[PDB]
């Protein structure tokens, strides 16, 4: 129905923090996913580019 | 922040009591590719006692 | 004879034994790590708590 692609950079060992119902300085104080989330999450290397 | 741990057969148990542990201060150390908690979550530690 | 009205006394005894046992069933950890809800929400995250 309505697809949105949210994006943001993380420098490696923090990807496991973005999940429905998670806390932290990158969750409550930066970016929060809902508890009724319906979608997918992705994370990958971008060495040469950044 | 120790220099050298012990072997797997002579692992050193470090008892800890009479303190207040802010587990968030552990993430700022070396990367944690695996922070699995089998009885609780890696977030509800700063809200519970032991 | 103290056991004259046993037919009636059995009723109020079973009705009590029906609820009393129903209260002890709240201590039954039905496939759960704890029988108290407040302990689950305090120890696990919503994804794993549900």
């Amino acid at each position: 129905t309505n697809v949105y692609a949210d994006s943001f950079v993380i420098r490696g060992n923090e990807v496991s923090q973005i999940a429905p119902g998670q806390t932290g300085n990158i969750a409550d104080y930066n970016y929060k996913l809902p508890d009724d989330f319906t979608g997918c999450v992705i994370a990958w290397n971008s060495n040469k580019l950044d | 922040n120790a220099t050298t741990f012990a072997s797997v057969y002579a692992w050193n148990r470090k008892r800890i009591s009479n303190c207040v542990a802010d587990y968030s201060v552990i993430y700022n150390f070396a990367p944690f590719f695996a922070f699995k908690c089998y009885g609780v979550s890696p977030t509800k530690l700063n809200d519970l006692c032991f | 004879t103290p056991s004259a009205l046993g037919k009636l006394q059995d009723v109020v005894n079973h009705n009590a034994q029906a609820l009393n046992t129903l209260v002890k069933q709240l201590s039954s950890k039905f496939g759960a790590i704890s029988s108290v809800l407040n302990d689950i929400l305090s120890r696990l995250d919503p994804p794993e708590a549900e």
